[PDB]
RNA sequence: AACGCGACGAUACUACCCGCACGUUGUAGACGUAUAAGAAUAGGCUCCGGCCUCGUAUCCUAGCAGGCGAUUCCUCCGCCGGCCUCGAAGUGGCCGUCGGUAAUUCGCGUAUUGCAAUUUAGACACGCGCGGGAUCAAAUCCUUUGCAGACGACUUAGAUGUG
């Protein structure tokens, strides 16, 4: 509905990679300040040789006298893979891109600052919603762990540990949820029949 | 020369790092990995060889050898790390 | 010749690494192992048990 | 304890200036109201009043935060963005920052 | 042409328990129990008699109705392991140098291991590791022959295939130097 | 022989279906043209689910829990009519929890700014009941 | 091959501008020597063409045939 | 192709001293206007017999529509088309409610599956098959398989293309 | 990475921490900037009754920019402590004191900013002050060394000593 919030986070997971970079880099240059985890859980349309060809074309390209500046620098993990996408999406070399640049910040995985926050979802870029069932995809973090990517497994590890606290969370969630509809019965008897039918007259 | 040993700089520190320890198991005994010496020079010897195979075989050879001056090192402190995506 | 990087020699090499010098050098470490541990034993929150704290950002400022 | 807000006004953002493929007019902007999301919604907002409030180092009369003033003029696109028009062009660094859409002169 | 509908069964004997999750399937009977995932394939399950499961996929193509075919294929693939069991008999033959083959099962991995020796008179020792859930045995029954049994017929057959790739020969001649581990028969446990 | 099955539950597109459109209408199938295209009609005597005899495509549709027996493919006006009488569609309707949430939305929406003061205190009021509540609990 | 692992320098589809010309160029020149070759035709030209004819999956083949049948009779009766 | 509906174009040469009442031809034909039946009426004239449009006048157009558009139908379009090798027959089905639904349907065919236009297209009999047994093709022909009915799987939920960032996963069921 | 990051040591002035007075001090841009399951999408959730197009949902939302007093209420906040918890770039729970508090009703005050004029009100940062606690350091030059060296640079030593 068009909302401004402080900052939203975008669960990267069962995203295509351009469409949410097209996305993130239009809200950027709009003034909204963005946060994307699961860059590794980002997908990308077609065939996994395919982006791995992709990519590699991408290593050859290298510039000649001295790789240590001026050379194309070839990020390996899907966090950079991401934001090189969104940096090719906005003029970078403006001031105003820099700014937008400074809107976006991207991790792998789900750092504990934000494992307790809100991920929301942008339904234009959802894999189940856009590419057609029979179709094939791959995964960012696949493609940077044949690329050169060091830290799967430790990601990995990390994103195991906060689903364990997560069912923790969930747990004490449904004894809350249950806890709410009881009280919700109890205090129903003693509330006024005039408040209850005025309510649901105005439906609440 | 080599393209694996360039930049051809000056080290940056006069120690020398070891950069990189062996992978680690709990399953072996408790053990340091590394320590400390100080070359002191070289010196020759003459080993009885005992190589199966080889022409030297139950015979003496003369062999260049390195002598490290090694005194007892002192431990004073512990130091603990965790993984992270960044390393 | 067959290369250094070569499967086979790999292979070889594995097999020579887990049936010989795995255990020589379980032996060996065993040994030292013996010799350090030889010279090595020649309320909560008060008192350390519970870990508390001690004394650019990952998120944006609000 | 009154616990609540003061909000009179609608957000909005300023996102540029009318502009073409290269060149731009920095007499019109182009604001992006909290909200709206098409032309009928832009419609109801024709004439309401906007203020782009920023704040300055001196101050002159009471107060550092400084005001320019100016209107909606007309829906742009299909996506509710509007064109708005104020007795100065915005900075340009502006270009997403906020906007207060403020709902007099309101004719309901 | 996108035909709108398209459906097979697969008929369950009466001794087997076939648990199907979303595209998960598991299949219990007096030989064991399989499990395999079909999650890349897209199907509808249902029941539509007592003892018949029947899959189905709607608005699909020709490369649909096929991919159909493909999953009534295996499942029925699994119940019949799960009722009968997969065995697969090879023979090693040779002209001058006995080949010796040692079986033996390790209790970590509970896996079998085939150790072959003495393949053209080598000295390099080969060893096969057997999947998880198939057994093989030297059998007293013909010479020089190996039984290969288990309930995943993929398994069997794959670990068929790498014996009989471990024996290759390598810059001899294909028409003169006749040996190895071959499949002789291929067939049912029951 | 025991088989245990769970993959999925849709309703399906077939003559007697009825099925609402996003005026908030309700109008039952009488013929499929297509996948995608069906020829429908709401004789409904209520203004707010009537809906002309017409084509109508699936992905404006929405299909609802509701389906005419027996009526026959290529129906007219005057049997659907006479079939959805006959089967009370408009209190079934009624009774769906689709509109349920229809209705409370209307509510909300015509809700007015006293009325929206009055729900905030009454709200209050409630929550002050539920809230002695679940402290007890 | 192995394309994946190494793949070889792109071939460029960005047009120049100096080939976007002469292909131009070369089309219109076909073009022109195609009608100028027209116009030589040492070959016959007919008037009537061969018309091949209703499909026959047309359900309705048989009445429009009877009907083309019909019609010839009632011209050459009436002519 | 556009908004279309049934046209009959009478038209004749004009009368002279030595034939007059002329033979008054018509035709039916497939226009977004009377603009377009005028100029396709005298074109397929042009084409046929000795008659121009400045020798030749307009006797009448009418729009002719559909006698039942609220009934679903079938119907067989026999038509040719030309491409690079020639000029080709093609006998198609579409299950309408209307004939110019039918060749809305039948010009979107042709530019789909081969490329052909709208000059390129000449449409030679449009019929509505009074029989199911007249059905020749296996499209239409399951259309018409007896009781008839199938779900809707993977449905993507309709949301409002402003709504950018949603709280909850879409679900494809309902 | 000389404009990537971490741990630890010692830090004289300065201001190193705290309380609160603010700043005619900065900000690519507060104004309710409120909202954590995981997982599938040819399935899922549950209180096991049932529910799932739909976040046009939930919480919160009234009072001189939010006064004073009373009837009435044990509800929601907050600060300190205690026990514990959170290490991916580190926080939250329970209990305890103390502080504020329309869930109902009422009285006394709002005026004059004159018919609109950002409703100067948030956060982080930095500065200048007060009164409370704490601490009394290093590097460079210089001489020296040759494990170094075009020159810088580098490895050393120089306070009492195994100099």
């Amino acid at each position: 509905m068009s909302s401004f919030e402080s900052v939203v986070v975008i669960d990267g997971k069962g995203h295509l990679l351009g469409r949410l970079a097209s996305i993130v880099a239009k809200q950027l240059l709009s003034g909204q300040k963005i946060v994307v985890v699961r860059c590794e859980a980002l997908n990308i349309s077609g065939e996994f040789f395919r982006a791995k060809l992709k990519y590699h074309a991408y290593l050859r390209k290298m510039t000649r006298y001295n790789p240590t500046r001026g050379g194309p620098f070839h990020f390996r993990a899907p966090s950079r893979i991401f934001y090189k996408a969104v940096r090719g999406m906005i003029p970078h070399k403006t001031a105003r891109g820099a700014a937008a640049l400074e809107r976006l910040k991207v991790f792998e995985g789900v750092p504990p600052p934000y494992d307790k926050k809100k991920k929301m979802v942008v339904p234009q870029a959802l894999r189940v919603l856009r590419l057609q069932p029979g179709r094939k995809y791959c995964t960012v973090g696949r493609l940077s762990h044949e690329v050169g990517w060091k830290y799967q497994d430790v990601v990995a590890r990390l994103e195991e540990r906060r689903k364990a606290k997560g069912a923790a969370y969930y747990e004490r969630k449904k004894l809350a949820a249950r806890q709410l509809s009881e009280a919700k019965k109890a205090a129903a008897a003693k509330v006024d029949p005039k408040v209850s039918e005025a309510l649901a007259a105005y439906g609440y | 020369g080599s393209l694996a040993f360039l930049p051809r700089k000056r080290a940056a520190r006069h120690r020398g790092r070891v950069k990189s320890f062996p992978k680690d198991d709990p399953k072996k005994p408790v053990h340091l990995t590394a320590a400390m010496g100080y070359k002191a020079g070289m010196t020759t010897i003459v080993r009885d060889l005992d190589r199966p195979g080889a022409k030297a075989h139950k015979k003496e050879v003369v062999e260049a050898v390195t002598i490290i001056d090694c005194p007892p090192m002192v431990v004073v402190g512990l130091v603990g790390y965790i993984e992270t995506p960044r390393g | 010749a067959k290369s250094a990087r070569a499967s086979r020699i790999k292979e070889n090499h594995q097999r020579f690494k887990k049936n010989i010098a795995g255990p020589v050098e379980a032996a060996r470490l065993e040994r030292l192992s013996a010799k350090l541990m030889a010279i090595a034993q020649a309320s909560g929150v008060k008192s350390g048990k519970s870990i508390g704290r001690k004394d650019s950002s990952i998120v944006f400022p609000m | 304890p009154s616990e609540a807000g003061h909000r009179l006004y609608v957000k909005g953002r300023h996102l540029s200036y009318q502009r073409g493929r290269r060149n731009t007019h920095p007499k019109t902007s182009l604001i992006k109201i909290e909200g709206v999301d098409d032309t009928a919604a832009a419609n109801f907002y024709l004439g309401k009043r906007v203020a782009y409030v920023y704040r300055a180092q001196k101050e002159v009369r009471g107060t550092k935060i400084r005001v320019i003033w100016g209107k909606i003029t007309r829906p742009h696109g299909n996506s509710g963005v509007v064109r708005a028009k104020f007795t100065h062009p915005l900075p340009a660094r502006s270009f997403g920052a906020s906007v207060r859409i403020m709902l007099y002169p309101s004719s309901i | 042409m996108r035909y709108i509908h398209s459906e097979e069964t697969i008929p369950v004997p009466e001794n087997l328990k076939v648990s199907i999750k979303s595209r998960l399937v598991t299949v219990e009977g007096p030989r064991g129990k399989l499990q395999k995932d079909l999650s890349h394939i897209a199907v509808n399950f249902s029941v539509v008699k007592k003892g018949v499961i029947g899959l189905e996929i709607h608005h699909g193509s020709r490369k649909d109705v096929a991919a159909l075919r493909t999953v009534r294929t295996i499942i029925n693939n699994m119940i019949i392991g799960v009722t009968k069991g997969f065995k697969y008999k090879m023979r090693y033959v040779y002209a001058h140098f006995p080949i010796n083959v040692n079986v033996e099962k390790n209790a970590e991995t509970g896996c079998y291991e085939v150790e072959i020796r003495n393949f053209i008179g080598e000295k390099i020792v080969r060893k096969v590791v057997m999947a998880p859930g198939v057994e093989v045995e030297i059998s007293k029954a013909q010479k020089d022959e190996l039984i290969l049994s288990g309930n995943s017929l993929e398994a069997v057959s794959q670990s068929a295939a790498d014996i009989q790739q471990i024996c290759k020969v390598r810059n001899k001649d294909i028409r003169k130097f006749l040996d190895g581990i071959y499949v002789s028969e291929k067939g049912n446990i029951v | 022989a025991e088989i245990n099955v769970e993959a999925t539950s849709w309703r399906r597109v077939e003559v007697g279906r009825v099925l609402k459109l996003e005026n908030g209408s309700l109008a039952a199938i009488v013929e499929i043209i297509d996948h995608k295209r069906v020829l429908a009609d709401g004789p409904s005597s209520d203004p707010k689910l009537a809906t002309p005899r017409g084509i109508v495509p699936l992905s404006r549709a929405l299909l609802t829990p509701i389906v005419i027996p027996k009526l026959p493919r290529g129906a007219r006006t005057g049997a659907v009519k006479k079939a959805w009488e006959a089967y009370g569609v408009d209190a079934k309707w009624k009774e769906t929890n689709w509109a349920k949430k229809q209705l409370q939305q209307e509510r909300r929406q015509s809700l007015t700014d006293f009325d929206r003061f009055k729900v905030m205190r009454l709200k209050k009021q409630r929550r002050f009941e539920e809230r002695k509540a679940l402290a007890k609990i | 091959a192995g394309t994946i692992n190494k793949p070889k320098k792109p071939t460029s589809k960005r047009k120049t501008t100096r080939l976007r010309a002469k292909i131009s160029k070369r089309a219109a020149e076909k073009k022109r020597k195609e009608r100028k070759l027209a116009r030589k035709n040492p070959e016959w030209r007919s008037k009537l063409k061969k018309d091949p004819g209703i499909p026959n999956l047309f359900p309705y083949k048989e009445r429009l045939l009877q009907q083309r049948e019909e019609e010839r009779i009632r011209r050459k009766e009436e002519l | 192709m556009g908004r279309l509906q049934e046209y009959q174009v009478i038209g004749r040469h004009l009368p002279t001293e030595a034939n007059p009442n002329p033979a008054l031809y018509r035709m039916r034909i497939f226009a977004p206007n009377e603009v377009v039946a005028k100029s396709r009426f005298w074109y397929f004239l042009r084409g046929l017999k000795k008659v121009k449009k400045a020798t030749g006048e307009i006797v009448s157009v009418n729009v002719i529509s559909e006698k039942h558009p609220l009934k679903v139908k079938n119907f067989g379009i026999w038509l040719r088309y030309d491409s690079r090798s020639g000029t080709h027959n093609m006998y198609k089905e579409y299950r309408e409610t209307s004939r110019v639904a039918a060749v809305e349907a039948m010009y979107a065919d042709m530019a789909a599956r081969h490329r052909a236009r709208f000059r390129s297209i000449h449409i030679l009999k449009v019929v509505e098959l009074e029989k199911t047994e007249d059905v020749k093709r296996p499209y239409i022909k399951q259309l018409v398989a007896k009781n008839l009915s199938f779900p809707l799987p993977h449905r993507v939920p309709k949301i409002s293309t402003k709504k950018i960032f949603s709280a909850k996963r879409p679900s494809t069921f309902s």
